[PDB]
């Protein structure tokens, strides 16, 4: 079956996470 | 063996047979297009009626490549040779670049009438060692 | 129908958020490093 | 006057006196013998 | 220096000399005594007449000064060798430049100190490999 | 004049040469297309372009044939001249460099030292070529398309 | 600013400080070539970097170097 | 007068023009040139900056899935996969009207959607991924992989868990852990996971995260692995009649070699696969017992270099072991070129060998992976030879490396590029001769004597490994030879693969085939040339004898000594991407056309006309673009409309360039001035002052803007072209 609509909202939650790491690890390296 | 099975003689491929009958006139002799019908239909044709001709060395097919190569090479170390010795007497006459620029005629005549030799020439200064030169003595660049 | 797949009111907001949101921030910066100057 | 046998053999009319008699040469012979696309 | 007297040349103005940042971050200005009344290109643009004796014109930068320098000496028979540059701060600051010390740079010249002088060849230049990480360059060594 | 002359050869293409009827009426070549197709870039690349470049690519085999040959050399010549108009004499010099250590290597260098071609020069040698292969593609492509239209 | 710099094989010519449009480069006493003198660069705040001096250097390679570095208002020729 | 931009270099934060922006952008990743970066520092930095990536590419990798199970019609291409079109991603574009509403609504989508062309679908399909929860799943474990990756990167930057700078320079050890495990383990967890997925998937038989504890993939479990006999495992093989992803036809073997294609799929076997992958992992994994570490027995790579001397190279490869492990641009030049040699690989033999099921049939995507993979490696290529020019300028070491096999390169590197120009005009010439020559033999009406050589050493080796179209009768050829009496598993599916006038396995060539590989070896010999002598001449030459002491990159040295225009390293790279894309245009000219013929079944009109330029003029530029430039017409507008936009997009990018790269700085420089004057006389604007002095692009940031152009107007046309012209006649 095709994907749900929640899931599709937990998608963005989730994704929350790499972004948040990423800004972690960007503003390590600018030093 | 059977070398070359999917190219068929002029003589016998269909393409090359049927657009022979049709062959235009390169010069004024109206005969040059069937000239070409009977003088290429010794070599080796494709399934499109195009002459393919086979370079791998062997010597069914040595007037394909083999001919020309010989001939070029003569006449390229013949162009070189009496082109490097020319050169070189030029090095000890008065303006070692004028006379690069302005032609000594009865000199460059007199060297290019001597260049049917230039293999034997050649040995000659690479046994004496007059070809090359030592790279203790050439201005290089540094490393 | 623009949306056969699931949570149609995402993409809206995606592409008018990107349009307005990474180079407005991104050519903001540049300015904003401009900004310190130095009048000796 | 050798002013202007000097001048009939300066590098630029040399060499397009050669180029024009290898140009004679080649012409003539591909028309006494033309499409000669290898040898028999 | 202590003052800038002289005379502004004889000119109808144009749309190549300072501008607000020339006035406010820095101009400069050159000094010299003409012979006469003649006429002289302008680094900026046009022909201008120099008034006779003790001129004084501002630029906007100094390779302008130099360029009338190397002009009003070369062009005139009464040339003109007393031309000097000055640079002018916004806070009215005025400093000597060229002529440096009286003398044109050119010819030699007791009381000077040598700057920017090596002691071996270029191909005698230290490798990179050796000098890396660390904030010198192979000429500045 | 490169937009100056396709105006040119379209408009009069499209909106006043054309066969006459002997009732009257007056067919364009490419149908009076120039006032709703010429308005994008797309029909100068496809109508123009594409459609009337025809005749020189096909041109082989007939008495137009030379008009596509020098259609490709303008081609050709074009593109040639880019390798002068993007590089510069620096590189070219360090590689006479090379090339003449193999000179002497067999002591065949000339007294007269090479030196390759001159800022100016090169930039002169560049803007030539661009120029020369440009109208040669240009004069070929029209040339072919005029005499193929009766 | 640009570093410019002068070696020992200069022959002091004043040919350098001759072609220098911006009053960079100066000539002190030296002992090293008949004319004794030998190139300075006392006003490396006013090198462009357009080496003029370079173009004019007759020894073999150059005696003086311009080596282009951290662009200014006036190492970039800026008159506005 | 400094500001603060950029933070790592006081040079060009002092800048107080807009050039300060640009080289702080510029030099972002160049962190050898930071302010007072130490070795350490440095290493540490370009570590935490390879998480950041790793974890970059799985992001990538996860919205990849993400669209296809979210968007994509992937359940419905299983079903149909050589008439439903793949779906990549949907279209929200708020500026769309009818034509392109009409026409996007394609792909079984009820909405405007884009087909997908990245060949994604049957690789998915291939796996054993064949519901949209498993591509979920697969996107949400990746989503948290990339955070595991970001997080080591941010831990890593920490003092406590800061790498030394002694175990980054650790070269025994990196190696035998990249080979057993990041390449040995590796693929054996992969060749596990195709068995215990791939295979059931294959036969009807669902195997998920739910029941492959259980189920084994084989009727008879690990003990006939432990038995001496392993014959059973290629048991019953899959039947020429089997049919993917049904029991039918299919048998219970999982480790096979029979070798050839899969007669539905037109690609390879699963089996083989996994059985490949299997041993590559046991050979993998054996590579990585080699170097010494914490126990004595193994090898030292110092000893192994410093021992390998010569009579003929003197100092052999003594202290290079000491000179690479230093080098951070020597090592990543060769990781370049390897990784581009490797990339052009994958794509000359993902097109011959698919290992993909119905990805043969698909020939959009089969075109743009191919041309995708070698511009990838063409990039690599010229990076290779970049940083070699950079490990040249900054890390070269004349007396660590002294008479070693490095420095006897320059010092005959005067013979090396003499030589190279010589093949290449050895090359130039005579194909520029004989492609003009049969134009002007065509034209004439004389079609009859056009020179056409027979490409006989490579149809010779096609003859030596089965390929009995040409009958040389050679090695596998000849059904005597001692070659094919061994028994060999993979023997009878080869032959019939090689063979059968279907598949694009050693296609058979011609005379146009020998032209267009000349023309590559030009192609290759003079880009080969440019980025060696850029590399060579990097420390000096007779024009700059201490070009090593101005760096890598610098705009020249000045009008002089007769002018010195783009003089440095960097120029030389600048002018070796021409030529780069110049190869690459021609190859992909080359692979599209004669796919064409074999697609449409019209090999004839590749093989009789790629022996002069004219046909690729006509028969391939203006013939295939008739569909490409009818996206959008004045009557209508169809689904390659976007491409007929992109097509003059690309012109337009790439023809801009063309003003950075003719036109130079001076003339804007000038003209700057102009406008800046005429600002600040302006009434109601000099009122409106700028902190930035605005001045004219430096003539290196000039050649890298018009080369960038160049580049994005050359790969993006001829895109455009080669998927709109592809997704007509057969899409
Ligand atoms: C006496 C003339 C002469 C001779 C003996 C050579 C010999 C050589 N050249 Mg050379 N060259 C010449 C003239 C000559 N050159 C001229 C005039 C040019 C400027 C166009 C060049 C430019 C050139 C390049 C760029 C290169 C060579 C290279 C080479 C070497 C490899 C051969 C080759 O590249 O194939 C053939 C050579 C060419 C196609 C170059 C053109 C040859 C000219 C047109 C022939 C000269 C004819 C001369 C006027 C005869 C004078 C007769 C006299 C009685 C008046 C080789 C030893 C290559 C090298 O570096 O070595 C590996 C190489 O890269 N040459
Ligand atoms: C890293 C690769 C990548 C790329 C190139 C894209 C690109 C795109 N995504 Mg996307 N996305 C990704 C990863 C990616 N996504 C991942 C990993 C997720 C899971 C969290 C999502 C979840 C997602 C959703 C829910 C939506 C998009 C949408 C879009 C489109 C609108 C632009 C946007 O705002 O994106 C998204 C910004 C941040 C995810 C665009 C073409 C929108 C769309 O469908 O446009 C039609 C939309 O609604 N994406
Ligand atoms: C540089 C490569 C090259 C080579 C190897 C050849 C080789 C050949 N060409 Mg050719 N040609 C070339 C370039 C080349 N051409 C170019 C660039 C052009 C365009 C100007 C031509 C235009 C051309 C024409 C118009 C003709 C040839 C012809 C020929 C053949 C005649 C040989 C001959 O005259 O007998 C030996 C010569 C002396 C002993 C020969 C096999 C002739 C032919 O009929 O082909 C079979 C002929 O008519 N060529
Ligand atoms: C079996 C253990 C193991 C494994 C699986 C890996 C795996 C990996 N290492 Mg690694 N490494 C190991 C042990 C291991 N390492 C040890 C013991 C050392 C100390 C010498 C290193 C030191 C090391 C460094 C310095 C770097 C890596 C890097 C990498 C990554 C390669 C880049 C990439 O992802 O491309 C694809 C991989 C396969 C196609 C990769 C995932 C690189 C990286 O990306 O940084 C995270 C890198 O810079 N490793
Ligand atoms: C693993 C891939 C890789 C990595 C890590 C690097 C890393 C680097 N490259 Mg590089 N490069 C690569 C591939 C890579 N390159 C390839 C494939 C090419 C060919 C297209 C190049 C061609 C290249 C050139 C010509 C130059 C660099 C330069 C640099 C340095 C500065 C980059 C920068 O910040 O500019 C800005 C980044 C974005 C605008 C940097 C350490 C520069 C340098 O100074 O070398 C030290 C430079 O001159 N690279
Ligand atoms: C169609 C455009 C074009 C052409 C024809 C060339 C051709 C060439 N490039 Mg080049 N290049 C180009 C574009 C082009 N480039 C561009 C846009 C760039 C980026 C700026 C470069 C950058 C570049 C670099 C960096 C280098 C080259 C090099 C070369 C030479 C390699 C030698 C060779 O190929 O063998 C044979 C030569 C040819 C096939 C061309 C000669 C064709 C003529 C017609 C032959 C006949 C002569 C003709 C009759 C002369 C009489 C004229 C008369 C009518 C007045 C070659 C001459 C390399 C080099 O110098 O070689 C050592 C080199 O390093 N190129
Ligand atoms: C390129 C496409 C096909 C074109 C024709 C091939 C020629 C290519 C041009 C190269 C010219 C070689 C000039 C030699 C220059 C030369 O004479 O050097 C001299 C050298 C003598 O070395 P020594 O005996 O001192 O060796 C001691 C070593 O320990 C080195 O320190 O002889 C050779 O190296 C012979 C092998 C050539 C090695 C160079 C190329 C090798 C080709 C690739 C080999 C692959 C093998 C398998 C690896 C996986
Ligand atoms: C077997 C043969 C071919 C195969 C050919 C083989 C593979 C080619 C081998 C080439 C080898 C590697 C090079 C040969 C010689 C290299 C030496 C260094 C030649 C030096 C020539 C120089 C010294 C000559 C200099 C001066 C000579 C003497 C005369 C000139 O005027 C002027 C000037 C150039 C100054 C193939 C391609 C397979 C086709 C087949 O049908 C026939
Ligand atoms: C205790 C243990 C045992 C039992 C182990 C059991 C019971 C399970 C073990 C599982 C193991 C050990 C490894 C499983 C690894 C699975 C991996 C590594 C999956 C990686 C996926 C990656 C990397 C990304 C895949 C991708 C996704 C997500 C996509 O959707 C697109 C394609 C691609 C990008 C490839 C035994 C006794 C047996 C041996 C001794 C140790
Ligand atoms: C600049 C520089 C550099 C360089 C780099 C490079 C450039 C690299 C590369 C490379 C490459 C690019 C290579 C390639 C190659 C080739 C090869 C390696 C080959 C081969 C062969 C073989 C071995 C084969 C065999 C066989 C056959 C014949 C077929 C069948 C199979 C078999 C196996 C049998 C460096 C950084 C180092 C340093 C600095 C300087
Ligand atoms: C290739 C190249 C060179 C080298 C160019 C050279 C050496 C010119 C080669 C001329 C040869 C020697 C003569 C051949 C051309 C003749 C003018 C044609 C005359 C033919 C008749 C005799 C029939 C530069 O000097 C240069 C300078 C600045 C920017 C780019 C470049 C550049 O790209
Ligand atoms: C036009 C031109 C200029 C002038 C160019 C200028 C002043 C740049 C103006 C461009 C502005 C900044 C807009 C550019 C828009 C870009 C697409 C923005 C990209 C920036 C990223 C941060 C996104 C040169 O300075 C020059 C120098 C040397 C050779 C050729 C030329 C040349 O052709
Ligand atoms: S580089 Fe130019 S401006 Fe600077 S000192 Fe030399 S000549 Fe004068
Ligand atoms: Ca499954
Ligand atoms: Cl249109």
């Amino acid at each position: 079956m095709a994907l749900s609509d929640t899931q599709i909202l937990a998608a963005l939650v989730v994704a929350l996470l790499p972004a948040f790491l990423a800004f972690r690890l960007s503003t390590e390296l600018y030093k | 063996a059977d070398d070359f099975a999917n190219l068929t003689p002029c003589s016998e491929n269909p393409a090359y047979l049927a657009k022979s009958k049709n062959f235009l006139n390169t010069t004024n002799d109206p005969n040059s297009g069937k000239i070409r019908a009977e003088r290429y239909a010794s070599a080796l044709c494709g399934p499109e009626g195009y002459p393919h001709l086979i370079v791998d060395g062997r010597f069914t097919h040595a007037g394909d490549f083999l001919i020309p190569s010989i001939l070029f090479l003569y006449i390229a170390g013949w162009i070189g040779w009496v082109g490097r010795s020319y050169l070189i007497e030029i090095r000890e006459s008065k303006n070692p670049e004028m006379q690069e620029v302005v032609i000594n005629v009865p000199l460059a005549i007199k060297k290019m009438l001597g260049g049917f030799l230039w293999p034997l020439a050649a040995v000659g200064e690479y046994t004496s060692g007059k070809l090359v030169m030592k790279d203790s003595e050439i201005p290089t660049s540094p490393r | 129908m623009d949306g056969s797949y699931a949570a149609s009111y995402l993409p809206w907001i995606l592409i008018p958020m990107v349009g307005w949101l990474f180079p407005a921030v991104t050519m903001g910066l540049l300015f904003i490093h401009i900004e310190s100057e130095g009048e000796g | 006057m050798d002013g202007l046998k000097s001048f009939l053999s300066t590098a630029p009319v040399m060499i397009m006196a050669l180029l024009t008699f290898t140009a004679g040469i080649l012409i003539e012979f591909n028309r006494f013998y033309p499409d000669l696309l290898f040898h028999p | 220096m202590t003052e800038l007297s002289g005379q502004p040349p004889k000119f109808g103005g144009s749309t190549g000399g300072l501008l607000s940042k020339a006035n406010r971050e820095e101009k400069y200005a050159i000094t010299w005594t003409s012979a006469s009344e003649q006429v002289f290109e302008m680094p900026t643009g046009g022909a201008a007449i120099m008034n006779e004796g003790e001129n004084l014109l501002y630029l906007a930068r100094k390779e302008q000064c130099l360029a009338l320098g190397t002009q009003l000496r070369t062009k005139f028979k009464p040339k003109i060798q007393d031309y000097k540059i000055y640079r002018v701060y916004p806070s009215g600051e005025v400093q000597y430049l060229h002529p440096a010390d009286g003398v044109f740079p050119e010819k030699v010249n007791e009381g000077r100190e040598a700057q920017g002088t090596k002691t071996r060849r270029i191909g005698q230049n230290p490798e990179p490999v050796t000098i890396k990480f660390s904030g010198k360059a192979p000429y500045e060594v | 004049l490169s937009i100056v002359i396709f105006h040119f050869s379209w408009k009069m293409q499209s909106d006043v040469w054309g066969t006459v009827s002997p009732d009257g009426s007056v067919t364009h070549v490419t149908l009076g297309n120039f006032a709703q197709s010429a308005i994008t870039i797309n029909g100068w690349l496809r109508d123009f372009l594409w459609a009337q470049a025809a005749n020189v690519i096909n041109s082989y085999g007939s008495a137009l044939s030379a008009y596509g040959i020098m259609f490709l050399a303008g081609h050709f010549v074009f593109a040639f001249s880019l390798m002068f108009l993007f590089s510069g004499r620096g590189y070219w010099q360090e590689l006479i460099e090379s090339i003449v250590w193999a000179h002497n290597k067999l002591n065949v260098a000339p007294a007269i030292q090479p030196r390759a071609l001159s800022i100016i020069q090169g930039r002169a040698v560049g803007v030539a070529h661009y120029l020369l292969g440009g109208i040669v593609t240009t004069w070929a492509f029209f040339l072919a398309r005029s005499l193929s239209i009766g | 600013s640009h570093s410019v710099k002068i070696y020992d094989t200069c022959i002091g010519c004043t040919q350098c400080v001759r072609a220098c449009p911006l009053d960079v480069l100066e000539m002190v006493p030296w002992d090293g070539c008949k004319a004794a003198q030998i190139a300075s660069s006392p006003r490396t705040e006013d090198c462009v970097g357009c080496k003029r001096c370079e173009t004019a250097c007759p020894t073999d390679f150059l005696s003086i170097r311009v080596y282009l570095g951290a662009e200014t208002t006036r190492s970039m020729g800026l008159a506005y | 007068m400094a500001t603060k931009f950029p933070k790592f270099s006081q040079d060009l934060a002092q800048d107080p023009t807009t050039r300060r922006i640009w080289y702080g952008i510029a030099t972002a990743h160049d962190f050898e040139t930071h302010d007072g970066m130490t070795e350490e520092n440095l290493y540490q930095k370009i570590f935490a900056s390879h998480f950041g990536h790793i974890a970059i590419i799985f992001l990538w990798t996860s919205g990849t899935l993400f669209h296809v199970a979210w968007q994509g019609n992937f359940e419905q291409w299983i079903k149909d996969p050589l008439n439903i079109r793949p779906i990549a991603h949907a279209i929200w574009d708020p500026h769309f009207g009818e034509g392109a509403v009409n026409a996007f609504t394609q792909a079984g989508a009820s909405n405007p959607v884009n087909i997908a062309y990245s060949g994604v679908y049957h690789w998915f399909y291939t796996i054993g991924m064949t519901t949209n929860q498993e591509l979920y799943s697969g996107a949400v474990f990746l989503l948290v992989l990339a955070s595991l990756f970001l997080f080591a990167g941010w831990l890593h930057l920490q003092p406590k868990f800061r790498p030394s700078l002694a175990w980054f320079k650790n070269a025994e050890s990196r190696l035998n852990h990249h080979l057993a495990g990041l390449f040995g383990v590796s693929s054996l967890a992969w060749a596990g996971h195709l068995v215990h997925v791939a295979i059931p998937e294959a036969r009807g038989q669902h195997v998920g995260w739910d029941n492959f504890l259980s189920t084994p993939p084989h009727p008879a479990g690990l003990m006939p692995f432990f038995t001496g006999n392993w014959g059973v495992y290629a048991a019953d093989p899959d039947t020429a009649g089997h049919i993917f992803g049904t029991s039918e036809g299919a048998g219970t073997a999982i480790l096979t070699f029979l070798g050839g294609f899969h007669p539905q799929t037109e690609s390879l076997w699963l089996t083989d696969i996994a059985h490949h992958h299997l041993a590559i992992a046991v050979i993998f994994i054996i590579a990585g017992h080699m170097y010494r570490t914490n126990w004595g027995i193994g090898h030292s790579i110092k000893e192994i270099l410093n021992a390998h001397k010569g009579p003929l190279t003197g100092a052999g490869h003594t202290n290079l072991y000491d000179t690479i492990n230093n080098s951070l641009h020597f090592q990543l030049g060769l990781a370049l070129a390897s990784l581009g040699v490797i990339t052009s690989l994958v794509a000359q033999h993902m097109y011959s060998l698919p290992s993909y099921a119905f990805i043969a049939q698909d020939h959009t995507t089969q075109a743009a992976l191919y041309t995708h993979h070698q511009y990838i490696a063409g990039f690599l290529m010229v990076g290779a030879f970049a940083h070699g020019a950079i490990f040249f300028v900054r890390d070269y070491d004349p007396v660590a490396n002294k008479d070693n096999v490095l420095a006897r390169m320059l010092e005959h590197k005067e013979a090396l590029i003499s030589h190279l120009s010589w093949v290449s005009l050895f090359l130039g010439f005579h194909t520029l001769g004989l492609y003009v020559h049969n134009d002007v033999v065509v034209a004439f009406g004389t079609p009859e004597k056009q020179i056409l050589i027979e490409p006989v050493f490579a149809q010779w080796i096609q003859a030596t490994s089965g390929k009995a179209l040409y009958g040389f009768d050679v090695l596998l050829s000849n059904p005597d030879s001692i070659a094919s009496t061994t028994g060999a598993a993979w023997l009878p599916g080869w032959l019939d693969a090689i063979n059968s006038g279907t598949n694009s396995l050693f296609l058979t060539i011609g005379p146009g085939d020998f032209l267009v590989h000349h023309a590559i070896a030009l192609g290759l010999h003079t880009t080969a040339l440019i980025l060696i002598k850029g590399a060579l001449d990097a420390r000096g030459s007779k024009l700059m004898p201490d070009k090593k002491d101005f760096g890598y990159s610098f705009p020249c040295d000045g009008p002089g000594r007769g002018g010195t225009c783009d003089i440095s390293a960097w120029d030389a790279f600048y002018l070796a991407m021409f030529w780069m894309l110049n190869t690459l245009g021609w190859l992909t000219f080359y692979w599209h056309w004669k796919h064409l013929g074999v697609w449409s079944g019209n090999v004839a009109q590749f093989n009789e006309n790629s022996t002069y330029l004219m046909g690729w003029f006509r028969d391939y530029l203006w013939a295939n673009s008739a569909q490409l430039i009818n996206g959008y017409n004045p009557y209508g507008v169809n689904n390659l409309s976007v491409w007929a936009w992109m097509f003059l997009f690309g012109h337009l990018v790439w023809a801009t360039g063309f003003m950075f790269l003719i036109s130079w700085r001076g003339y804007w420089q000038e003209l700057i001035e102009t406008i800046v004057w005429a600002h600040e006389r302006t009434p109601l604007a000099n009122l409106v002052r700028w902190k930035d002095k605005p001045v004219a692009l430096s003539i290196v940031q000039a050649r890298l803007v018009g080369l960038a152009h160049f580049t994005v107007g050359y790969v993006l046309t001829y895109a455009a072209f080669l998927i709109a012209s592809t997704a007509g006649k057969f899409g």
